[PDB]
RNA sequence: CUGUUUACCAAAAACAUCACCUCUAGCAUCACCAGUAUUAGAGGCACCGCCUGCCCAGUGACACAUGUUUAACGGCCGCGGUACCCUAACCGUGCAAAGGUAGCAUAAUCACUUGUUCCUUAAAUAGGGACCUGUAUGAAUGGCUCCACGAGGGUUCAGCUGUC
RNA sequence: AAACUCCAGUUGACACAAAAUAGACUACGAAAGUGGCUUUAACAUAUCUGAACACACAAUAGCUAAGACCCAAACUGGGAUUAGAUACCCCACUAUGCUUAGCCCUAAACCUCAACAGUUAAAUCAACAAAACUGCUCGCCAGAACACUACGAGCCACAGCUUAAAACUCAAAG
């Protein structure tokens, strides 16, 4: 067999990692915001739990952990 | 639970041999487990196990023994894994064994409960029932739980503040 | 169970390759050895060169010890030998007369193999 | 070496003759195997460079054993025509 | 497949026909922007 | 980060600092230390996270046999041309120890300049986000992010009020 | 050429590196993998199949410390070649290959051929390849390319891995 369909996928590859590499920096940053949005989401998932439970504030000694931190 | 076999106990082989007792002290420790390697010792300590539980102590084809043998090869590999931590292939030979052994043990309850429940108690096993959902314990799950078995006690926390309301 | 104690002496006189064999002896003894006997195969010059503590070793005396000792007896007996100055080199091993040869049925020739490719016109 | 000297690999000369001697040494060392892995380890030859030329090498021993033992089991027939003619 | 995994499968479905420029309406109607020529 | 400082015009972004790294030292009866290289001294830098590129020619240290050494002092290119213009993947030539890498960039930073654009006001030489790109940004003289923190500097919603 | 010239050549002493021959053998292991010697421990299941909601593993290369240093060596620097040579050739040297303790979880991880039970009878049988098949079960596939990609999610992984699309495009791709 002929290796026609793997040099497609071998610049793809090729390509695509360099380009992570040129924009490392430039994802890094957007990653940042998505993970920040992601634990607000996540905070709110959890507050709207207590909310429709009835409950007016957080169970007492309740702390929402920073799961997605590094 | 912590009972060691004897180390003197003569072989399994030379147990029955006839006019033993007449031999030299030196001839009774050359056929004895303390010359003899690791190996040897489990036989003895299956042989012990069977005569304990097993009805019939010559029946090795019986779905009992198998789970005896079985255990006895999981306690083997145990001590073998507390010295080599890191020897993988043994370490996957005792899942294994684990989960063939819960096989034979979903077998024998489901078809002989009286000696079910002989074996569990002989070999200090405890049969457990296997869990329904196998899913992965993930931080938000392990948190959203977390929070919501709180939530619910505390409500739990507020008929109990409404029934001294009815008061 | 039953080992061989492969043990190359320093090539002495007499009385110190007594000692040295009645220390190797009682040291077997001294960790649980049954001791069974003891072999002397002569002194012969060393296929090659032996550098042993400290020494250029050309000559040896080579000697066996048969004996029964539980299994933990070997990793101790092996570390004794380490600091003997007077063995040149020695090795445990399970003893060959303790493994029966199975009895062997004959060298069979090999026919050629068979059907490996289709039989089609290529 | 640690063994003794003069003992390996060592041929005596006849009559003078350095030629027939070494030529004699040639053939142990190849016999042997020695040339050809005095060759073979001048440069790294990886795991899967060795596993294709053993395979290669033990494919060929076959089928030159295979063409040999055929030739000489034909060499009978090389003779004369015996019907020469019809 | 076995039946056993054709059965836990099911119908075969089918991609939601994807719709056309004309967003699947016969005609539509629109308001001429700019006129030129592609070759 | 808590801390520290110009008692009496500066409390700070300055210093220290956990951390990281460079240098020196094989040893006792007064410091270090009644210690002994997982130690103890001299320093840099500044938790952590991602990193910390290239240069040993010069100057210093060390080796003083050809040398070694930048988390030592320091440094880190030009002149012409080529896709309308812009720019040059590219081309020619020269020069250096190496030719400023990764990042970051309208600002504690600012020729033009109050750039341009998006937000923000009715109105912005303010502030925020970007882009342009650097007379003279740039990697322990640390570079770039980020939690928490600050009588620090700046912008702001709502309210509040004799600030008006 | 550069390089070395505290270098070469006999001889002696000397590994924490790697394991001629045997091996024309074809064994062990779930796969990855395993070929110097010794010893200890040790190679699951007395039906079969079966976990992409689970567990335990998984070459090489990488990452985090802490050691080792014979050789080999990305990078880098010189020598050379060339129109250029950021290569192929030469020399030198590093990460790395080793040990220990944790990670990372990927391969043309392919013998691209699933496990179990069977059949060479028929009509073998597109081509080629490693002859055509039956029962049973699980896992996978349904034009090309976008795409080992984006989003989402998980993960000790923050240039990562695993899952994994769509729009525009084509009349082919194979
Ligand atoms: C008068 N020139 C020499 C100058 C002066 C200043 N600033 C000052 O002199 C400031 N003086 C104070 C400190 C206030 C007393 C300057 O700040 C500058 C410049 C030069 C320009 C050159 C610019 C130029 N282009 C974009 C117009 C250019 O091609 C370059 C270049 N490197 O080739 C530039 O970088 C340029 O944009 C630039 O940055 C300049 C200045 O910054
Ligand atoms: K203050
Ligand atoms: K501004
Ligand atoms: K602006
Ligand atoms: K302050
Ligand atoms: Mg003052
Ligand atoms: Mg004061
Ligand atoms: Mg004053
Ligand atoms: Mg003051
Ligand atoms: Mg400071
Ligand atoms: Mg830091
Ligand atoms: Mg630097
Ligand atoms: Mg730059
Ligand atoms: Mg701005
Ligand atoms: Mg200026
Ligand atoms: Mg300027
Ligand atoms: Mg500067
Ligand atoms: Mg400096
Ligand atoms: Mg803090
Ligand atoms: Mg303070
Ligand atoms: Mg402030
Ligand atoms: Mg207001």
């Amino acid at each position: 067999k002929n290796v026609l369909k793997i040099r497609r996928r071998k610049m793809n590859h090729h390509k695509y990692r360099k380009l992570v590499k040129k924009t490392r920096f430039l994802r890094r940053k957007v990653q940042e915001g998505r993970l920040r949005r992601k634990q607000i989401k996540f905070e709110k998932d959890l507050r709207r739990i207590w909310l429709k439970a009835g409950l007016k504030e957080a169970p007492e000694g309740w702390q929402t952990p920073k799961i997605y931190l590094r | 639970l912590d009972d060691d076999p004897p180390p003197s106990t003569l072989l399994k082989d030379y147990q029955n041999v006839p006019g033993i007792e007449k031999v030299d002290d030196v001839v009774k420790r050359l056929l004895s487990l303390e010359m003899a390697n690791k190996k040897e010792m489990l036989k003895i300590k299956q042989e012990q196990f069977m005569k304990k539980i097993v009805a019939n102590p010559e029946d090795t084809r019986s779905l009992e023994a198998r789970i005896i043998a079985l255990s006895v090869k999981i306690r083997s590999y145990e001590e073998h894994l507390e010295k080599h931590r890191k020897d993988k292939a043994h370490k996957r030979y005792l899942l294994m064994s684990i989960d063939q052994r819960k096989k034979m043990l979903k077998n024998l309850r489901n078809t002989n409960y009286d000696v079910f429940e002989k074996i569990c108690w002989g070999l200090g096993i405890e049969y457990t029932f296997p869990p329904l959902y196998y899913r992965r314990a993930h931080r938000r799950f392990v948190t959203k739980k977390a929070l919501c078995i709180r939530v619910f006690q505390e409500t739990q926390k507020l008929k109990k503040r409404r029934r001294a309301l009815k008061a | 169970p039953r080992y061989e104690l492969a043990l190359i002496l320093k090539a002495m006189q007499r009385p110190e390759t007594a000692a040295t064999l009645k220390r190797t002896i009682e040291a077997l003894m001294d960790r649980g050895a049954i001791v069974r006997d003891l072999e002397n195969l002569g002194e012969r010059a060393l296929p090659y060169r032996i550098s042993a503590h400290s020494q250029q070793h050309n000559r040896g005396g080579y000697f066996l010890v048969d004996f029964y000792a539980p299994t933990a007896a070997v990793e101790s007996m092996v570390e004794h030998l380490s600091r003997d100055i007077d063995v040149i080199r020695g090795n445990i091993v399970k003893h060959p007369l303790t493994q029966e040869l199975k009895e062997c049925e004959g060298i069979v020739p090999v026919p050629l193999a068979e059907k490996l490719y289709s039989t089609k016109k290529r | 070496a640690k063994h003794l000297k003069f003992i390996a690999r060592t041929v005596m000369v006849q009559e003078g003759n350095v030629e027939s001697a070494y030529r004699t040494l040639n053939r142990i060392l190849t016999m042997d195997g020695l040339i050809e892995d005095i060759k073979h380890r001048r440069y790294y030859e990886k795991p899967c460079r060795r596993r294709q030329r053993e395979s290669y090498e033990r494919c060929r021993r076959i089928y030159n054993m295979e063409m040999a033992r055929k030739i000489n089991f034909l060499m009978r027939k090389n003779r004369a025509d015996p019907w020469q003619g019809c | 497949a076995t039946l056993n995994q054709m059965h836990r499968l099911g119908p075969p479905k089918r991609p939601p026909r994807k719709l056309g420029p004309t967003e699947g309406r016969p005609q539509l109607k629109g308001v001429v922007l700019c006129t030129f020529t592609r070759k």
